[PDB]
């Protein structure tokens, strides 16, 4: 998706994806949300030009993914 | 009167709506008993 090194997930975030956009056996949602994340990320590119890295938190993942789709067990 | 954990749910609202609403978020039905019960009897009971 074109980004380079301008955007970065961390781990947290990716299990916040998992537990709460994805409800399968196999791994083709987590494929899906984590392109999701990757094209948001180049449109921002378009708006606003940052420098370096920036590192997605597991905070913004409603401001990338939207409202949370499931919920986890407790 | 709507419940707690559906609270995630009021952003894909339009917004001129979401300032006319006003949402009582519950999590247990006795809340929802005392809000919407009128405090005093009328009718005489079924007995």
């Amino acid at each position: 998706s074109g980004m380079e090194g301008r955007i970065e997930v961390t781990d947290a975030a990716i299990l916040r994806v998992i537990s709460e956009y994805t409800r399968e056996a196999g791994v083709r949602g987590l494929e899906r949300e984590l392109g999701k994340i990757a094209r948001k990320g180049a449109k921002f590119w378009l708006e606003g030009a940052w420098e370096g890295l920036r590192t997605i938190d597991a905070s913004d993942i409603p401001t990338y993914l939207g409202i949370p789709r499931y919920r986890p067990d407790k | 009167v709507l419940p707690k954990d559906n609270e995630a749910q009021l952003e894909e609202l339009p917004k001129e709506v979401l300032e006319g609403l006003e949402i009582k978020l519950v999590e247990d039905v006795g809340e929802v008993l005392e809000y919407l019960l009128l405090p005093e009897p009328t009718m005489p009971p079924v007995v």
